[PDB]
C-alpha cells in the first residue's frame, strides 16, 4: 500500500551543487555529478566515497552510466561530453559539436550510441566507439532539457522549455511523434516498458503519457517545481511509484495508478534536483544544491 | 552547473 523509505546514509564530498545521481545497472555504485566539475563514484550498499573522476573544464548537469557498468558519459557547459572508462577513471573520447552548454545524456541500450542535449536546441546522436556525431537534430526552439532511448533503441524522447515532447527515429532522424496547454517541460523519459513516457513541466505537474495514442493518462502534483529541470523516475523493485525531487526540499513519491501521494522524505537542506531508483532493490537516492551538496540513500520494505 |  504504501513504503516506508528511511534515511540510511548522507552522503558528502561535493564543494558545489549536485546535479545528477544514477545507480550503474549492475547495481553496486551511485554516480554523481556536480556544478563542481566532478563526477564521484559511491557505493550503493555502504554509501562509501569510491573515488572522483575530473577533467571537464566547466560544472556537469548529467551522467549516465552504460549498460554494462563500465562506462559514464557526462555532459558539461564545457561544451562537450566525455566518455569516461569507470574502473581506471581515465577519459576515453571527448564528444565534440554542441555549440552550448551540454545539459543531458544517455546511452542506448546496446550502449554503443549516446543521445545529447544542448542549450544550442540541437538533440545529438554520437557513435560511442569512434567519439563522431553521426546526427545533429535541430530538435527544438528551445534549450533541450532531457533526452532518453527507449527499451531497444529504436526510439529518442526529448523535451524543452519550448513546451513539447518529441519521439525520433533513432536510425532515420525523422520525428515521429510530438506531444502537446504547453508549459516548459524540464524532464521525460520513458517508462520501462517503453509504451508511456513521464514528462515534468514547470507548472508544478508531472504527466505520465500514452506514447502510441499521443494522450495523457495520469497527472501527479503536489510537489513544488518552477525553476528547475527536476529528474522523475518509475519505481518498480517493489510497490509500482512515481518518484522525484522537488523545490520544498523532500522527496515526492506517488501511486502510479491512484495518482496519491503515498510518501514524502523528508531530511534534505535544498531543493532536491535529482532521484534515481535502484535496479533490483527498494532504494532511493536523492541529491540536493548548493545549500545542501550531499546525496541521500533511502530504502524501503516495499 | 548549467541544470544548477
Amino acid at each position: 500500500v504504501k513504503p516506508n523509505y528511511a534515511l540510511k546514509f548522507t552522503l558528502a564530498g561535493h564543494t558545489k551543487a549536485v546535479s545528477s545521481v544514477k545507480f550503474s545497472p549492475n547495481g553496486e555504485w551511485l554516480a554523481s555529478s556536480s556544478a563542481d566539475k566532478l563526477i564521484k563514484i559511491w557505493g550503493a550498499y555502504d554509501g562509501k566515497f569510491e573515488k572522483t573522476i575530473s577533467g571537464h573544464k566547466l560544472g556537469i548537469s548529467d551522467v549516465a552510466w552504460s549498460s554494462d557498468s563500465n562506462l559514464l558519459v557526462s555532459a558539461s557547459d564545457d561544451k562537450t561530453l566525455k566518455i569516461w572508462d569507470v574502473s581506471s577513471g581515465k577519459c576515453l573520447k571527448t564528444l565534440k559539436g554542441h555549440s552550448n552548454y551540454v545539459f543531458c545524456c544517455n546511452f542506448n541500450p546496446q550502449s554503443n550510441l549516446i543521445v545529447s542535449g544542448s542549450f544550442d536546441e540541437s538533440v545529438r546522436i554520437w557513435d560511442v566507439k569512434t567519439g563522431k556525431c553521426l546526427k545533429t537534430l535541430p530538435a527544438h526552439s528551445d534549450p533541450v532539457s532531457a533526452v532518453h532511448f527507449n527499451r531497444d533503441g529504436s526510439l529518442i524522447v526529448s523535451s524543452s522549455y519550448d513546451g513539447l515532447c518529441r519521439i525520433w527515429d533513432t536510425a532515420s532522424g525523422q520525428c515521429l511523434k510530438t506531444l502537446i496547454d504547453n508549459p516548459p517541460v524540464s524532464f521525460v523519459k520513458f517508462s520501462p516498458n517503453g509504451k508511456y513516457i513521464l514528462a515534468a513541466t514547470l507548472d508544478n505537474t508531472l504527466k505520465l503519457w500514452d506514447y502510441s495514442k499521443g494522450k495523457c493518462l495520469k497527472t501527479y502534483t503536489g510537489h513544488k517545481n518552477e525553476k528547475y529541470c527536476i529528474f522523475a523516475n518509475f519505481s518498480v523493485t517493489g510497490g509500482k511509484w512515481i518518484v522525484s525531487g522537488s523545490e520544498d526540499n523532500l522527496v515526492y513519491i506517488w501511486n502510479l495508478q491512484t495518482k496519491e501521494i503515498v510518501q514524502k522524505l523528508q531530511g534534505h537542506t535544498d531543493v532536491v534536483i535529482s532521484t534515481a531508483c535502484h535496479p533490483t532493490e527498494n532504494i532511493i537516492a536523492s541529491a540536493a544544491l548548493e545549500n545542501d551538496k550531499t546525496i541521500k540513500l533511502w530504502k524501503s520494505d516495499c | 552547473x548549467x541544470r544548477x
